[PDB]
């Protein structure tokens, strides 16, 4: 009964992220010579040109991560990181200007990054 | 992707079954829900979600969903619920409370909550966010009380008074069309939302109605200008035509009636009950009776509140020195022996819990201390669970209802009873943005933010000079919410209908939004959130022991209270 | 610290109390300023001490006596009241006629 | 009848070829040349020159060629010169500088600087005039930090905020219209000149134009908010249409992209890289290389300036609290060593004295002082005539051209930058009379007196229950230009051309001078005064090490600064 | 004296330390305001000592101990800050949990 | 107390001179606003005590030595002016070059 004034009593049990959504395990390698941090709510296609994956994998996804937290890269790392599906309207504006619409169209988004040196369109 | 729970709390503030105790009370509070999507907590910073095209929306222009400020992961304290949610606000007024965030991109997003170019963020993550104080029995006596207020969580100063003039150190009262005209313009530069009462006083209703249509919010009946039951009529044959609340501090001597007579001159019209426990002023002994009907509104005043040890000892001297009453003259010590009465100010405390007194409010500057009503009301809740134990309606061991029993004591009840609950008083989609962030450790005792209006108005916050805003010293400083012309615009001048429809703002030049009370007249006890009780109260005039239906009140009070000396400077 | 309007204000008394202290050690008769500032002091430190609120309406009246102060000054001080926060919250002390 | 110079010096303040040591610093200012007649020298008091029919014309009305405020005998330090010269205001604005009196009776009078029954006097006798600091970095965070800025010598504050929440606490943004309008109306209070920059985030042009239309002068691209290709290039489209300035703080985080993907998204339009060496924000380990570009406009934040043996753990330290980084989480541990680096920070040093940067800043609240702009601008220089000599440039052994290069960083070119400097930024005729007088042992330290609008707004002046002025406590207090409606006269708001035609200023009610932004796309790195440098900067990844055209700068940090401990209670 | 909107507010620390400093020496265990101010006065007068930022991130955790302390105050504590001027110009002092 | 805005504001000189008094015990030497607080403070004590005008014009010069203080400020300093309540009313003291 050391009373630690505001504290919390939090319950049992854990929280499950993004619950329910498709899960993808891609591995990812930075390529260039300066670290590289990527936060849980980014397109994952539309990240720096010189992470090289197969960008395809990376449409209409972003990390696993918890939400605000980010992955590192740094210069020549090649690591794994696991994605989960966007939710909501599945659409993307901005960013790296690649997709500017829904997800879905993948033929297009592809095709903008390659003309642009996104590595890894395959 | 799991995280454990304590991991979770840590980055988001609790959610669902979580508690967090209040200060260093021994009350909990446990999340009941909590609007977000589990991976979609919205959050600002460096790799945060709330960035363009991810959890912020790059499409959307300000009038289109967008909101003007996202106060993110608030757990929220309010007479509604307690629980998880994110706050939107748009044009200075609660226009969602949910999930917000980025439809494009994210499940659960309430519709109007979109984060997009207009909009400011608040992390509220591990804050308690409450609806500002609502104090209905403030004497507008030093300009200094303000800050008081604001630093202890209060939004809204409902009272009377010109300053350190004697009718205004007495009484909630602003008297007559000139001094309240000269108190709406004075009321431009205060920086918290405000309604003045005139005196509820007079035999004809032309002098106390000009008050109303000058620009009065309401009325104040007290002994020191005659509680007769010729000015108590008036007043509320005023209020009825007015649709305006009248206060009352009742016939202490006894002198025209008993309080038999009061109710009589009340006539079943409803009323406000200010102190109604009495030490504060009324019928002796047995003003708290009131507290009982179905047509009163009963307030307490904070000094009796909770009672302690030194409350008695305090109380006696200090009517000694505000009534010049002489130890030695038998008629000044059989007064107030009368009117300060550990029987009474006792049950008061279990009147609390049990939802019998309805209101909270500080008697600032008067017998009562302007930044000390939301201290208290916690003080007293704690108080009550150490003594009578967890209220029967309470599960999971937390205090849920006794915290929304108490919450409602001084926010939307003083609201209702004024007319003033349809701007404020609440955590609700449609009212005024008026909130307060507490870190839990402080929780009741120092506010972190209080936004007016949308807008910071006062924080603690550290030197000005300083590399970032935490060092020392920390203290309470008012933000630009109070500055220059957005002074106006982040606070509610409440005004009669009459007044308003006459025109009053305009001849005046006021540039505060104009607030309008209505619907307080057909209103009672029933309406009074948590606190709705009706029952016969019995005060012996020979012991002055209370009795609930037949059964003795008694209470013990405390050498000790949590939210004092482990917070407070001096 | 979250000083809050009252915190601030009050350690001016401090201070006044102080000053006035080391008037008084270097022989100095106090005067209504100081005599008001010293017996404040004490009792929102008694407070501070967990004394109760009638220890400090007795103790008030033997902080200074009339030969620590100025002529007149006795007669001038009618009470001094001071708020600060007992063990059980802010209470009010009102010490009559300090000063015999 | 001859005067010997140090007799001259101390009636008159010097003449060409005297020498000012600036505060306690090793820097040395020679006066270049002299407006005055020797004899014939203004100057005010009992029985001194400006007396009615003698250096005062008694025949003029304040219309013809009368001033409203002479500057007696000021040492001015500005890009344009170090020279002694009185200086005329009328209107609020700078319209001589040159020599004043009486044309009846003195020679060498500038015409349009008689003294006449309208003008006021203020001596500067002895005293250094500089322009009025142009803070371009502001975060509006807390109201107590205008001041903490006069009294270092800012009088423009450029930037964003809506007081202590998280969006203002990290970013220089004031968000959507609603914000803007708000803070627009805040202003109106904040005795110092405002301009307020929008969020430069969005992926659709509405959302961000809607800004600017709504009173923005500006706008900040932050990292915090998506540091994207897309919102850098919204931005710069609206930014050239709007005429006005962007600032970026580029994504640190590399995520989106690296340094040469951003400078992509510029695409050669202008802009303002803030905190060019990084410690302040930007792309880890480069973003100093933005600095050597042509069309980049850059400014260092005060923190690191200059660089010390406290800077590193200071800075750390500072960004493991500010970012809730553990130490033993070793991505946290990574992020921060290619954050805070002491290969940039020294190099920070060399490239101010090279004038390959170009302006100072503040980062006030978020990871800057408010009060530090001039202090740590004069540090700089000190330290690097201590290490590095001499300028090439000096002749006489004077650092007149280090203290013309150094000036400008926190005065003109901050204005010039930002499309503001056909009004403030410089001591010329026909720009608006911010000046500030420093005694020279305060030198850059304590401003003896800030002259806002041509009226005093700030001053060092002590007991206002004294017999005179000088008497203790001398402490800054603001002056009359501060009180009542004076606030409106004396300072500016800024705004974009866009909300000025459209009438923001009526909407609002804003009594402020308005002034309009523009001119800010036309120029780059040539246009900043004594500060043009371009060049190629490398910065190696993997060691940090800096080259320009390929040679190593290396530098040490000092143990000690003047302008420190002799000066500050704390 | 010359003094600037910090030096006025920093004076307040100082004394609230001082009157700390008396509450501890006639026995008292420390409340949060009080604990804080004694170490952000250390803090300042550190840097007036001319000790360095590394040197006062250690010495803050070894001002105050628990014992020293009401309970929960340890726990209130996360850490404290202050800017004061160095030989070297202003710097922040964090010190992390600084009552163990 | 019935303080007046200067009696306000000379407190915090009286503590500013507290603090370089601690400062100067410790060994430092004392800086431009702690020399002129401790010259200021002495003044309005004396004059306090009773002492003239002509006695604190010349005890002014003799509080502080230049090896009590850093280097230039003996030269910063021109004079020290003060106000304060002598037995026969207000009256302004100005200290002449007080540190050689
Ligand atoms: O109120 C108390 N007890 C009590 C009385 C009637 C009940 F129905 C229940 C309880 Cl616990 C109590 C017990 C000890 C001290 C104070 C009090 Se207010
Ligand atoms: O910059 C320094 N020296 C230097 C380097 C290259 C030059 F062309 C000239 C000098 Cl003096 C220096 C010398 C010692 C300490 C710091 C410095 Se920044
Ligand atoms: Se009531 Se004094
Ligand atoms: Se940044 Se605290
Ligand atoms: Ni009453
Ligand atoms: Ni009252
Ligand atoms: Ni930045
Ligand atoms: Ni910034
Ligand atoms: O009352
Ligand atoms: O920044």
């Amino acid at each position: 009964n050391y009373i630690v004034p505001g504290e919390y009593r939090v319950a049992e049990g854990e929280i499950e992220i993004n619950a329910g959504r498709e899960k993808t395990t891609i591995r990812v390698s930075n390529t260039g010579d300066r670290p590289i941090q990527v936060g849980s709510h980014i397109h994952f296609v539309e990240v720096n040109k010189e992470l090289l994956f197969d960008r395809a994998e990376g449409i209409g996804r972003r990390l696993n991560i918890p939400s605000g937290t980010a992955a590192r890269f740094e210069p020549g790392e090649e690591m794994e990181v696991e994605l989960t599906e966007l939710g909501g309207n599945r659409e993307v504006f901005g960013i790296s200007d690649l997709t500017n619409g829904s997800v879905d169209n993948k033929e297009l988004i592809l095709q903008r990054a390659k003309e642009l040196g996104y590595k890894g369109v395959e | 992707m799991k995280i454990n729970r304590q991991q979770y709390a840590e980055s988001y503030g609790p959610t669902v079954g979580d508690q967090v105790r209040l200060a260093d009370t021994d009350l909990w509070i446990e999340v009941e829900k909590d609007y977000t999507t589990y991976g979609d907590e919205a959050n600002f910073g460096g790799g945060k979600v709330l960035r363009e095209g991810m959890g912020e929306n790059g499409t959307y222009t300000r009038t289109e969903n967008v909101l003007d400020l996202l106060l993110t992961n608030a757990l929220i304290l309010d007479y509604t619920g307690i629980y998880k949610a994110d706050i939107g606000v748009k044009d200075g007024y609660i226009v969602g409370i949910g999930k917000g965030g980025n439809p494009d991109i994210m499940d659960g997003v309430t519709p109007n909550m979109i984060v997009g170019t207009a909009t400011e963020v608040i992390a509220a993550e591990g804050k308690i966010v409450t609806a500002g104080g609502i104090d209905t029995h403030v004497h507008f006596i030093n300009p200094d009380q303000v800050d008081v207020a604001l630093a202890n969580g209060i939004t809204t100063l409902f009272g009377g008074g010109t300053g350190p003039a004697e009718g205004s150190k007495a009484t909630t009262v602003t008297p007559g069309p000139w001094n309240i005209e000269k108190m709406l313009k004075s009321t431009e530069g205060l920086p918290i939302n405000v309604g003045i009462l005139g005196k509820g006083h007079g035999s004809s209703i032309a002098p106390i109605m000009e008050q109303i249509d000058a620009g009065a919010a309401g009325l104040k009946i007290h002994e020191d200008w005659g509680a007769t039951p010729a000015s108590i009529d008036r007043s509320l044959t005023v209020a009825d035509e007015a649709d305006v609340q009248v206060a009352i501090h009742s016939d202490t001597l006894n002198e025209a009636g008993f309080l038999e007579d009061t109710l009589r001159a009340i006539n079943g019209r409803v009323i406000h009950s200010f102190h109604v426990e009495g030490a504060g002023g009324g019928h002796a002994p047995d003003i708290m009776a009131m507290a009982g009907h179905p047509n009163v509104l009963p307030s307490s005043t904070n000094p009796t509140r909770p009672f302690t040890v030194n409350t008695i000892d305090e109380h006696l001297d200090m009517l000694m020195v505000c009534h010049h009453l002489k130890q030695n003259i038998p008629e000044d010590v059989a007064f107030a022996d009368s009117r300060i009465r550990p029987e009474t100010i006792a049950a008061e405390d279990i009147l609390h819990d049990l939802g019998i007194i309805s209101m909270m409010s500080t008697d600032a500057l008067a017998m009562g201390r302007a930044g000390e009503m939301v201290l208290r009301t916690w003080q007293t809740a704690d108080k009550m669970k150490k003594q009578r134990g967890p209220l029967a309606e309470e599960k999971n061991g937390s205090d849920n209802f006794r915290a929304k029993r108490y919450v409602s004591k001084y926010t939307i009840n003083p609201a209702i009873a004024q007319g003033i609950a349809h701007e404020v008083g609440s955590i609700e989609e449609g009212k005024f943005a008026d909130l307060v962030l507490w870190e839990p450790k402080f929780f009741g005792v120092k506010a972190d933010r209080v936004i007016k209006g949308g807008i910071i108005a006062y924080a603690q916050i550290g030197d000005p000079s300083a590399s970032i805003p935490t060092p020392q010293p920390v203290m309470g400083r008012r933000m630009y919410g109070t500055v220059g012309d957005l002074i106006h615009d982040t606070n509610i001048t409440f005004m009669s209908k009459s007044s308003i429809q006459q025109g009053v703002p305009a001849k005046l030049g006021l540039k505060r939004r104009i607030g309008t009370v209505k619907n307080c007249r057909n209103i009672g006890k029933k309406d009074m959130k948590w606190n709705d009780v009706t029952t016969d109260i019995d005060i012996n005039p020979e012991t002055y022991e209370v009795k609930v239906d037949g059964e003795v009140l008694t209470c013990e009070p405390v050498k000790e209270l949590p939210m004092a000396q482990r917070y407070f400077l001096f | 610290m979250h000083l809050n309007p009252a915190e601030k204000e009050k350690l001016q008394i401090f201070l006044a109390s102080e000053l006035a202290l080391k008037r008084k050690a270097r022989g100095l008769k106090l005067n209504y300023p100081e005599a008001v500032a010293i017996i404040t002091s004490f009792i929102m430190e008694g407070a501070r001490d967990g004394k109760t609120v009638a220890m400090l309406m007795e103790e008030g009246k033997h902080v200074l006596t009339r030969d620590d102060v100025m002529e007149g000054v006795p007669e001038m001080i009618d009470d001094i009241q001071a708020e600060a926060t007992f063990p059980d919250g802010t209470k009010l002390v009102t010490v009559h006629n300090p000063i015999s």
